[PDB]
DNA sequence: GAGAATCCCGGTGCCGAGGCCGCTCAATTGGTCGTAGACAGCTCTAGCACCGCTTAAACGCACGTACGCGCTGTCCCCCGCGTTTTAACCGCCAAGGGGATTACTCCCTAGTCTCCAGGCACGTGTCAGATATATACATCCTGTGCA
DNA sequence: TGCACAGGATGTATATATCTGACACGTGCCTGGAGACTAGGGAGTAATCCCCTTGGCGGTTAAAACGCGGGGGACAGCGCGTACGTGCGTTTAAGCGGTGCTAGAGCTGTCTACGACCAATTGAGCGGCCTCGGCACCGGGATTCTC
């Protein structure tokens, strides 16, 4: 059959999903993360679908600057793949320690 | 009871343009805007008029403000519109 | 009472709609009108009285 | 080089001053929609950012060439007698 | 498994949504870290504002005033 | 005897008297002149004239009739003195920009 | 016939700069480069002393914490020598455009 | 001649301070490059505050209030 | 092994950091009144929990090819250093221009009563999408026959 | 063994009929913005004094500018292998959606005690002035990296 060369298909599903804006992360992952990180500091405590909207996009906002960082980090560093070191770099000269 | 700009802000759209329709989500997206731009020109101007020892907010005061907080070229875009408000509704006469 | 250009003191013919400024022709428009620094307009037309 | 020789060697060999002046005109106008495109805050560069977006949505080059179009107009000058003031 | 209830496709398309082009192995616990400490300084903001109010349930406004906070401010559900 | 509001004394569309009211308790001062209400309701209508106008031809960009804060979003970062306004806050459903750095494409 | 290898006595020195904490800039040049950028706005202005001064540890303030991070640039690079893309990689990731 | 005011050791000496062995010497030229937009933007919003007090002279007290309305609220001279 | 280059130990004005008293406003005490937070008590939105069908997304094992990384060889440009030279800085005198402040004025903004229409809230109608008939015409594919 | 022709089937093509489907407009209401009238104190104007800061000296001196030899560093280039992407089989547990229940948001009423406001008072923290020892500065020997 035919084939692609690693590397195009890839552009094709980064256009796909940088034209999409539907959510990226699953709903119920997420809100058992929330209630399980919100029972450590309070008990017995409910929620609201609305706050738990803006806290996932809150954190996938921060999520997507801290990898453009590392992208444009990464890319600076001679090289293609992303490591943790871009990370930590990134982290380090954007302020949060 | 519960306030929102969203007449205002409709026939805002109204006279530029007449055939577009708007989302709620949209409507909310512009009103906390409007609400966050208020309250920034407002610390501006209350704090400007407690380092000037003066206990009066007059329009000079959030006419520095504008100048401070906005940047130039929408700065005197801002406060022209501002000024010929202002020198029409002075026109009481 | 007659109208006169505030830059030059010639006939003005036409008034800027921005910052209320008569005017004598299109290049006085171009140069001095037009590209003038805010703050200047209304020492312009306190000569007049204007403001 | 050579081919540059017989350019000019063809050259030598070689109403329509109005033309001519008529696309100086026009040289003058294409230099002043550079010089909007330029400047953002026009209505031309804004059109184009338009033009751009819904695209996407689907400045001394510009020197250069008013140089290139005024050399053009002085050859123009030059055939026809051979072959801006402060005042105003 | 509620720290790595985020999949592992779930980082790709957030790294895809940020215009990466490879991804290495070893990223995926770190970021996890990451955005359990960002998780970690907002929601603890939001439970004492939710606290402050006498009431046991997080609604719309104490989280869209803590991320008010720190300057990572998100519009729309400030009513 | 009977006359209109501020607002369209000033020629403006946006509540006027309203602003007032919000200025006054809302404790910024313990005295409000006259003429600031009247000179942020300008200010505050002609930025959302203006949002409004540049969400206009972003939706325009898109052939559609309603707004969509993919629209709002675009017509911001798109425009650099909103790009530097708006930096620091994000827009509900938004999404980012189609960029891609130089070198990652295929130059062959 | 005495030479030191090259960096050694920039490391030293760079030693007795950090047990130092006196103004590092000429303070009349800066006076006039501040009075030069100034006279473009409103003509005749006068400057107090105090002023200046703190402008002057304002900049080298701001220059010893975007030349930290352009040195961990530089060191996250592979490299001992800092350049001109480390400088715009500190001011992107600081967020400083 | 009066842009170059800030000198070449001092820029040494600023270098020196940082920590580095060996510095460029292209470097010198982008230093002055990020200093004169930087204070600049302190001018912007110094001398109009000072504009708003019918103040003809800038003092102590308005330019570290400049400065904690950009973001760098500094100690010593008052405020 | 030597040599710059330090850390360390002791003598010197000095000048800017601790008392001190004079005293002038600002914190303290008391009283009165009008309202705003506290508590009780109430009506319904909405959040938690659970069952079950559908299925699209996710996990896992397999392999293949760039790409990260190890080594190398070389221009070469920063680096340490001697020599001019240029402006920075300290001591100082003199002006005058601009900030602080005192002092009376008057207007306009705070406060209160009245009162009616602005904008909310909640009802009813009107052009865009989706299955459906439908018949005839045209194009494409497959089968058969012929050379 | 291939090619051409004929026949059959499928797809297309453009108003209907229905027919929802989510949108934009015609009436209540109530409350808060606007007009009218009173008070008092906050900018505002201005003049006067005195303090600092802008120019102008001059000498001298750290300190920048400039040219010069040599040595590691960044530069491109080439090979080794593996880690990431690509893929199909195989779960699985997200999503819809539906229902059942009750905590708890939210609103209303009433109350009284905390706090605004005002007048008299006493003391304490600002300031001017006075006096001296901690630290920088200078000089000279011990001591540690570098070559």
């Amino acid at each position: 059959p035919h084939r692609y060369k690693p590397g195009t298909v890839a552009l094709r599903e980064i256009r796909r999903f940088q034209k999409s804006t539907e959510l990226l992360i699953r709903k119920l992952p997420f809100q058992r993360l929330v209630r399980e990180i919100a029972q450590d500091f309070k008990t017995d405590l409910r929620f609201q679908s609305s706050a738990i909207g803006a806290l996932q996009e809150s954190v996938e906002a921060y999520l997507v600057s801290l990898f453009e960082d590392t992208n444009l980090a990464a890319i600076h560093a001679k090289r293609v793949t992303i490591q943790k070191k871009d990370i930590k770099l990134a982290r380090r000269l954007r302020g949060e320690r | 009871r519960k306030e929102t700009y969203s007449s205002y802000i409709y026939k805002v759209l109204k006279q530029t343009h007449p055939d577009t329709g708007i989302s709620q989500k949209s409507m909310s997206i512009l009103n906390s805007f409007v609400n966050d731009i208020f309250e920034r020109i407002a610390t501006e101007a209350s704090k400007l008029a407690a380092y000037n020892k003066k206990s009066t907010i007059s329009a000079r005061e959030i006419q520095t403000a504008v100048r401070l907080i906005l940047p130039g070229e929408l700065a005197k875009h801002a406060v022209s519109e501002g000024t010929r408000a202002v020198t029409k509704y002075s026109s009481s006469t | 009472a007659k109208k006169y250009c505030d830059v030059t003191g010639l006939k003005g013919f036409y008034k800027s709609p921005t910052n209320n400024i008569r005017y004598h022709n299109a290049e006085i428009y171009q140069l001095i009108v037009k590209p003038m620094a805010p703050g200047v307009d209304q020492e312009y037309l306190k000569l007049r009285g204007a403001n | 080089a050579k081919e540059e020789e017989e350019k000019k060697l063809k050259e030598q060999q070689w109403d329509k001053r109005l033309k001519l002046n008529k696309l100086i005109k026009r040289r003058k106008e294409k230099l002043k929609l550079r010089d909007e495109m330029k400047d953002r805050k026009s209505q031309v560069s804004q059109n184009r950012m338009k033009n751009l977006a819904s695209l996407a949505e689907d400045e001394a080059f510009e020197e250069a060439l008013e140089y290139e179009y005024k050399d053009i107009v002085e050859l123009e000058r030059l055939l026809l007698e051979h072959d801006y003031d402060w005042r105003n | 498994d509620n720290i790595q209830g985020i999949t592992k496709p779930a980082i790709r398309r957030l790294a895809r949504r940020g215009g990466v082009k490879r991804i290495s192995g070893l990223i995926y616990e770190e970021t996890r870290g990451v955005l359990k400490v960002f998780l970690e300084n907002v929601i603890r903001d939001a439970v004492t504002y939710t606290e402050h109010a006498k009431r046991k349930t997080v609604t719309a406004m104490d989280v869209v005033y803590a991320l008010k906070r720190q300057g990572r401010t998100l519009y729309g559900f400030g009513g | 005897k009977a006359s209109q509001s501020r607002s369209a004394k000033a020629g403006l569309t946006f509540p006027v008297g309203r602003v007032h009211r919000l200025l006054r308790r809302g404790n910024y001062a313990q005295r409000i002149g006259s003429g600031a209400p009247v000179y942020l309701t300008a200010v505050l209508e002609y930025l959302a004239a203006e949002i409004l106008e540049l969400a206009g031809n972003a939706a325009r960009d898109n052939k559609k009739t309603r707004i969509i804060p993919r629209h709002l979003q675009l017509a911001i970062r798109n425009d650099d003195e909103l790009n530097k306004l708006l930096g620091n806050v994000t827009i509900a459903q938004g999404g980012v920009l189609p960029n891609i750095h130089q070198n990652l494409l295929p130059k062959k």
